[PDB]
RNA sequence: AGAAGCGGAUUUAGCUCAGUUGGGAGAGCGCCAGACUGAAGAUCUGGAGGUCCUGUGUUCGAUCCACAGAAUUCGCAUUU
RNA sequence: CCCGCUACGGCGUGAGCGUCAAGGUCUGUUGAGUGCAAUCGUAGGACGUCAUUAGUGGCGAACCCGAUACCGAUUACUGCUGCUGUUCCAGC
């Protein structure tokens, strides 16, 4: 017996938002532009906290009911601001339209969040992760060599 | 070579105890609609609240309210789910769900405005069996 | 946010893809399994809880610690005695089998007492006591016997004491237990042979023993029920008269070839059974043969066991002048198939003599490769019992890393017939093989000969021309199969068989496997994929009707597919008529040939063909299925073993120029062999129809195979599909399953060559069962 | 007919006296129940594991339904059981069971740790496993445990009145109810409505689809309420009354007297019930061949 | 691959010149949305009918795609095609569509009007119909109205990057979306990203799973998004070349 | 809420646990009462308190023995 | 162990072979093969059962769910089939 979770990969990307600034226009140039840095206060329990605040404000209480039930931040790491929620696979749809009407952090605004995996399992969406993560590294290398 | 289902009626019946309210307290249109938001926005959101439900035939607290058959308990859950309070009325009050039905026949009284109802319905599924 | 640089980026996500790959290390590290758990999905144990020893030796230690860490009968008088006489008889039968005398033939029929084997048991030891002579004395330990038969089929063998009334009703493999711990085997014919492994290898045989290039390993077929007679030429002691005109007769003129004669190569082929009673020949199409000569005069013949039957009635009908030699428990060949099949067949074996088919087959053995041989590679030797080795090693010389084509044509240009030959008259006459037998060994000998090699000097036994059993040993390569098949004397297979798999990268065929070897190459196998013959055709059609019928009628209704009433199958629907083509089951090749005919008749009546409205009128299609129906519910009540209905093209569209009273079927129709690939999406299944392409619609199916899809960017079939008429069948695959090899589907299917000369492209579309859409797929000849 | 299991009673402790208005409150929640329409009601009481309870026979019984329940009755018609959710926290005091069990007709468990839910799926003889919908649940419940003590008896019961008190205790009700749902393999669920007052009773298709929205179908949750509420009750009913299920006082009679529907024709001062001379061994013999009857 | 086909060329009136900061944030949205992925970009220019429209040829689209989107589009990898939304109310200055339908590729329309939504269906051959998401609705969807249309070969486009904008919006964007669904029958619905800013722009598991959650199913709102989107691609391709 | 598969141990009063030629159904704690103290704790005495997990069958008789159906719980180089 | 340099055991290559050791690895994994444990969502058509006010609506389940594979036995539920036992009702 088991029980059958989904898990959902997200990214923070932050849109470069400079009318007077100039910009380059390339592939890995604008990957740079948009996996900038995450800021300093970010954590688990402060990501936590303001999507259960979009879950309040957004969806309600009795939806915040069904998605509450199996709502955790399993991993997460500020340095590249990749996260790992988990949720059942009927409110699925629930967590991945409420991941989308993120608007903006308390302390930070100007950024939108990305969902790119789903899974019912971790270790699939991992690796799926570490070969995403292999197509930017070539990216990278291949506008760095030339 | 199937029926696509447009959307469901509802009935509701307001069960409000303590006569005096029932007797001094008169229920008028506007109030149905502002606490069905308030019910809808209690317990869900945004998305709950655009729920489409219009009114149709509204008696002394008695209500038939037609709601899309796609999210059909999503309002029926509600329904059941949220109290009123604080809204020009001193005491709570009840709410009975009695019946629910898909295919347009209910009999109330022998009112002549359900009739009407019907031939508006008949004129829309004219509509769509032609185009 | 704040922009970054390149080097602290890529540094960054570097460090974090090494972070994700060490915790999922960790994870998998820190997820509590066993290292009974660490085995690989193959070798995994159940039992290995219980006892240590199925572990190996390396983790048995930490199977032991996490071991430690986790924690003669009430019998009465009378079958204590019954008992005891099986414990008497197993002892005194080792003891009769194990000192000097062979078998005596009341025990081995075991019908008449128990008391009378034990008086016999005991009789033959007092009377080799008191005499040397009057004693049937055999000429080695172990219970081996010489099961040749000359002139006459073999009877059922003697075998064992213990196991004799499990041999009651079927005979058994020489591998039979062995095979049996390990595989699934179904009762047949007269043998047990194997059927499917007991672990998975639909995929794991496809990639080893298959037609892919990664095929690191090798697999091994029990084909002792594949039977054999040896014919000779009794009447002239010069050149071989009568042997070119019976194989003329047996076979056709495709395998009496001269080319046959000098190269001596093995041929398998298609064999026909004649009957000529007085001055009338008739032929049926009988099955496969595999032919084979020694230089001009003897040969070998080997094929499936009831046409063995057959072939063996038919030759002991004309047995005047020649001697058959009949050979179902003397000799036995086992198949090897993969890219390592040949490296680990010389692993099991060893050199007894410097000779040079020793060194042909060791350089065959190193290149690692099948096709790019010539097409004879016919190798025989002597060599030593393999009981000697025991343990999995290879022998390979230098050879300074070095393989061309040009040792291949020099060995191709000198062969050695003399000795090759020689080992084969050993193997054919029946002395030389009791004259093997003269030095076989137990077990416990052997390992008494090892404790003596270890105390006085190495892991062999070596060989002594006077005390040791030199067998014959025979590899041959088979062509159309394209696997390499060993024979050898049927107890010499055993000490052979079971050195070939502790090689670690060789595993075992079932007959399903088997199947699916032969669908993998494109070839052609005979209780399935031959229907127009005899027996296939009513072995198929008799056991998949009744199989498929007790199935149909075992299921409920309203969960399986329902075959009366499935809407929009052809256009312009028939009156009378709701269903699919023929029965819904195993392939109605009647049906196929009266619709044929009565397409036919209506071609022969009028130019063209109408649609639709004691034999009444032919005028269309449905006073045809009518006719059909009403054969087939005649044939219901009473089943029909007359005649065959299905030949084949191959053979008459060559010589016979395939031509063709109130007839509707009487004078039957030829089929062409092709193996059609999916060019569209789907796979084929089992008893698969097969169409023709329109001729009004042929530019419509051009540009589907050339391509036509919605703009999205993806294939796109989800158009109207514009539905042919019922008579445009021509076809039935047999065989359905999902080619891996290829990415798409295959099936084997049989067309008619007059509809194969009817259109100028080989694009033909294929239906499922049950199932109303139509796919197209192009087709090659099979030349088997 | 529909079952109503767990009303409580406006009272925790034996020291604390009701009130006259919690009654006539629960008197109108009552005539509430019964003007929409409802056929069984059990009303509930909470009982913690560690309190001085009292060594009495006629005292364990602050629920009085022959003197005031039995005047309400015969103006509303429907009938009343008695029940203890006994709050199990800590293996360090108990009780004399066998008091408590016989004193009412229903017994319902409501754990807090892990030891105490195991040894009353084990060992401890009650009718329904109650959860603490309104705060963090104990442990997450295996599904082989669960399954063995459906296959034993005692089903889990689910209270969604409870949602109804605040707005927090919504998400942690919803969090508990499809957890009990997922462990539970959809076998033994039965439903009850834990109302203090008139102004939170619903009907019964809102009910229905309060239970469609929480993951349950729909069939099964009127089963629930048909097959699964009134075998519940009959099984405790059974046990206090009568022996271990073998010998009942209960008179079966037709269509009117049964041991569920005819509470008021069995004397309830000790077993029995009082029924005239309706067999007679002289001159009865086949129920399709008799004229008198 | 993925079309974007709602993105808006900050100008209204021909008489306003373009800022430089306007065109620095049409190429930072167009960024966005190549960064989160998608393959087809067809931006689009807001016309009112009351505007007269002016007599000349290669002066009719103020967006020059050539010279400055010419770079962005050899460097970075995609393509852009131009598309006008025509915001039309009342059957006075305007009927001509030989002229504009020649230049541009994508003919849309806005309609506000109960006359408006029937002059739409009867004589404009227009591509996609679009509704006002952010106010409210006209006056009532029907299926007799809509039927009539989607069969003919007009799509029904929903814009969820209106929902981005204000709080009170969203309320009003779904009770027209919902009635959108409930009156299109579930065929003929094209979802577009109107976004104005690069802080708007999402990615296809966001947006599928709000049209799934909004009402239309799985298969319908992939299929779309796939087939009929670049299926009316080759609509206003083959209307410009043939 | 960290499965799946393997071995060992085990269920007895409210609790923690004994125990058994197979013939009595228990101890400590807890509850109540007695004794004691100005009062209370401790000590001491007595009473109340049983689905021996459930079922079959063996026997003259089952906590014990045999079988069947549940499970409790540990370990898998761990403190999640 | 063979080749070249050097000559007391030495050094450099062969994508060469044999033995021994190692909690380095085992998706070396199976017409499903996961290992914080995937086995999906929707639309249309065919068939079965049940209820209708005009002809359509609902349902295709219950038990349950891999982790190396095989087979026997046991337990939980639905439908079909044969036998047996009981009760009720008549043909004379
Ligand atoms: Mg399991
Ligand atoms: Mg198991």
């Amino acid at each position: 017996v088991r029980l059958k979770s989904r898990y959902i990969l997200f990214e923070i990307i932050f849109p470069p938002t400079d009318t007077n600034v100039e910009e380059s226009v390339s592939k890995a140039d604008i990957l740079l532009s948009h996996h900038r840095a995450s800021p300093a206060d970010v954590s688990i329990k402060s990501i936590l906290q303001e999507i259960r605040r979009s879950l309040s404000l957004n969806l309600g209480d009795y939806g915040s009911a069904k998605c509450n039930s199996l709502l955790q931040l399993k991993y997460f790491s500020n340095k590249t601001s990749t996260g790992i929620i988990r949720c059942h696979r009927e409110d699925c749809d629930l967590v991945i339209m409420a991941l989308m009407l993120m608007s903006k952090i308390g302390d930070v605004d100007g950024l939108i969040v990305n969902p790119v995996k789903v899974s019912g399992t971790i270790k699939k969406i991992e690796q799926f992760a570490m070969r995403r993560n292999s197509k930017i590294l070539n990216i990278i290398k291949c506008s760095q060599s030339s | 070579k199937k029926t696509f289902r447009e959307w469901q009626y509802f009935k509701l019946s307001i069960t409000s105890f303590d006569q005096d309210v029932d007797d001094a307290h008169a229920i008028d249109q506007m109030t149905w609609r502002q606490w069905l938001n308030n019910a809808l926005k209690r317990s869900y959101g945004i998305f709950g609240e655009g729920v489409e439900y219009s009114f149709l035939h509204v008696d002394d607290k008695l209500a038939y309210i037609r709601v899309n058959h796609a999210d059909k308990d999503t309002f029926s859950s509600s329904i059941s789910t949220y109290i009123s309070t604080d809204e020009l009325v001193g005491s709570p009050l009840t709410v009975s769900i009695l019946q629910e039905s898909s295919s347009l026949r209910l009999l109330e009284v022998t009112d002549d405005d359900r009739l009407w109802l019907k031939k508006v319905m008949e004129e829309e599924e004219q509509d769509c069996k032609c185009i | 946010g704040s922009k970054l640089n390149v080097d602290q980026f890529i540094s960054s996500r570097q460090f974090e893809v090494k972070q994700l790959q060490l915790a999922m290390h960790n994870s998998k590290a820190a997820s509590s399994t066993r290292i009974f758990q660490a085995l690989p999905r193959k070798l995994r144990r159940r039992t290995a809880s219980h006892n240590v020893r199925r572990i190996p030796k390396r983790m048995r230690n930490r199977a032991l610690r996490e071991m430690r860490k986790s924690d003669a009968h009430g019998l009465n008088a009378k079958q204590l005695y019954k008992a005891r006489m099986s414990i008497k008889l197993l002892r005194l039968a080792s003891k009769s089998t194990s000192m000097k005398l062979s078998m005596p033939p009341e025990v081995t029929s075991s019908n008449c007492h128990v008391r009378q084997k034990i008086k016999t048991l005991k009789r033959m030891i007092k009377e080799s006591s008191t005499a040397n002579p009057n004693i049937k004395l055999l000429n080695n330990r172990m219970g081996s016997y010489d099961c040749t038969g000359v002139n006459e089929l073999a009877p059922i063998p003697k075998g064992r004491v213990k196991y004799t009334k499990r041999q009651k009703h079927f005979a058994w493999l020489p591998t039979h237990i062995w095979n049996a711990k390990r595989s699934h085997m179904m009762k047949r014919w007269g043998y047990q042979m194997v059927w499917a492994p007991t672990q998975k290898c639909f995929k794991l045989t496809h990639r080893l023993g298959g037609d892919t290039c990664s095929s690191d390993g090798a697999l091994c077929m029990d084909s002792s029920y594949i039977g054999t007679i040896i014919v000779k030429d009794k009447s002239n002691d010069s050149e071989g008269d009568f042997l070119k005109s019976i194989i003329g007769k047996l076979t056709a003129e495709r395998a009496n070839l001269r080319k046959y004669r000098e190269g001596q190569v093995l041929f398998q082929g298609l064999i026909y059974s004649f009957n000529e009673e007085n001055g009338e020949d008739s032929t049926k199409p009988l099955g496969p043969c595999d032919v084979f000569w020694v230089q001009k005069d003897t040969a070998i013949i080997r094929l499936h066991p009831s046409i063995y039957t057959q072939v063996f009635n038919i030759l002991l009908q004309h047995k005047e002048k020649l001697t058959v030699q009949d050979c179902r428990y003397s000799l036995a060949s086992v198949t090897l198939k993969g890219a390592k099949a040949l490296e680990s067949l010389a692993s099991c074996l060893r050199s007894t003599e410097y000779s040079k088919s020793f060194e042909q087959f060791k350089m065959v053995s190193m290149i690692t490769d099948h096709n790019a041989l010539p097409q004879r590679c016919t190798f025989a030797f002597e060599a030593i019992d393999p009981r000697h080795l025991a343990a999995p090693k290879k022998l390979n010389d230098s050879q300074r890393k070095t393989v061309n084509s040009d040792d291949i044509l020099s060995l191709h240009e000198n062969y050695p017939q003399d000795e090759i030959n020689a080992v084969f008259n050993e193997l054919c006459d029946p002395e030389s093989r009791t004259q093997s037998y003269n030095n076989q060994n137990t077990l416990k000998e052997i390992s008494a000969r090892r404790y003596k090699l270890l105390t006085a000097t190495k892991t062999t036994v070596p060989f002594k021309e006077s005390d040791d059993p030199s067998i014959p040993l025979v590899i041959i390569r088979r062509l159309k199969t394209r696997d390499w098949i060993v024979v050898l004397p049927w107890f010499w297979l055993l000490p052979l068989w079971h050195l070939l798999n502790r090689i670690p990268r060789m595993y075992h065929i079932g007959l399903r496997q088997f199947q699916q070897i032969q669908y993998e190459n494109k070839q052609l196998y005979f209780p399935d994929d031959y229907p127009f013959t005899q027996l296939g055709y009513i072995e198929n059609s008799f056991y998949k009707k009744e199989a498929s019928k007790t199935k149909w009628d075992r299921k409920p209704m309203g969960k399986r597919i329902n075959f009366e009433k499935i809407k929009d199958i052809h256009n312009t629907k028939l009156p009378a008529y709701s269903g699919e083509i023929g029965d819904f089951f195993s392939s109605d090749w009647r049906f196929l040939q009266i619709l044929r005919n009565g397409i036919d008749y209506l071609q022969r009546n009028d130019k063209t063909l109408e649609l639709m409205d004691g034999v009444r009128d032919i005028n269309c299609v449905n006073d045809v299925l009518e006719f059909c129906k009403d054969y087939e519910a005649k044939t219901k009540a009473m089943s029909l073993s007359i005649e065959e209905n299905i030949p084949v093209a191959l053979c008459k569209n060559r010589k016979c120029q395939f031509r063709t009273s109130f007839s509707l079927t009487f004078f039957p129709r030829c089929i062409i062999a092709v193996s059609c690939t999916l060019l569209e999406r789907g796979h084929p299944k089992d008893n698969a129809r097969i169409y023709q392409v329109p001729e009004k619609d042929l530019e419509h199916w051009l540009q589907l195979a050339k391509g036509v899809y919605r703009p999205n960017g993806r294939k796109d079939h989800d158009l109207k599909i514009p539905l042919p008429e019922v008579h445009d069948l021509i076809g039935f695959i047999t065989s359905g399953t999902y080619h891996l090899n290829c990415g798409n589907g295959m099936g084997i299917g049989f067309i008619d060559h007059h509809a194969a000369i009817r259109q100028p492209t080989r694009y033909v579309l294929i239906r499922n069962v049950g199932t109303n859409t139509y796919r197209l797929g192009e087709w090659s000849k099979i030349s088997v | 007919m529909l079952v109503d299991l767990n009303v409580p009673w406006p009272q925790n402790s034996y020291a604390d006296k009701v009130t006259s208005q919690a009654v006539n409150n629960l008197i109108k929640t009552l005539s509430t129940l019964h003007m929409l329409g409802y056929t069984h009601i059990a009303i509930n009481f909470t009982v913690n594991h560690s309190e001085k309870f009292p060594n009495d026979v006629k005292l364990l019984n602050p629920i009085d339904i022959k003197r005031r329940f039995g005047e309400l009755m015969d103006r509303t018609g429907l009938k009343l059981y008695s029940r203890i959710t006994l709050i199990i926290d800590d293996p360090s005091k108990g009780q004399s069971l066998s008091k408590i069990s016989q004193a009412f007709d229903i017994v319902a468990a409501l754990p807090i740790s892990e030891k105490g839910l195991t040894l009353s799926t084990t060992n401890l003889d009650i009718d329904l496993l109650t959860f603490q919908y309104g705060s963090r649940l104990p442990t997450f419940l295996k599904h082989k445990s669960i399954c063995s003590c459906v296959n034993r008896g005692v089903k889990l019961e689910i209270v969604y009145g409870y949602a109804l008190r605040d707005v927090q205790a919504r998400r942690q009700f919803v969090s508990n109810v499809r957890s009990v749902i997922r462990s539970s393999r959809s076998r033994g669920i039965v439903i009850g409505s834990g109302a203090m007052s008139p102004l939170e009773c619903r009907n019964i298709l809102g009910v229905t689809s309060l239970i469609k929205n929480l993951g349950l179908p729909s069939d099964r949750c009127s089963k629930a309420m048909g097959d699964l509420a009134s075998l519940v009750l009959l099984n405790g009913r059974l046990r206090n009354k009568s022996h271990k299920q073998t010998i009942v006082t209960g008179g079966g009679s037709g269509n009117g007297d049964d041991v569920v529907n005819d509470v008021q024709g069995i004397d309830d001062v000790q077993t029995i019930k009082v029924v005239k001379r309706s067999m007679d061994a002289e001159q009865l013999g086949h129920a399709s061949k008799r004229h008198k009857p």
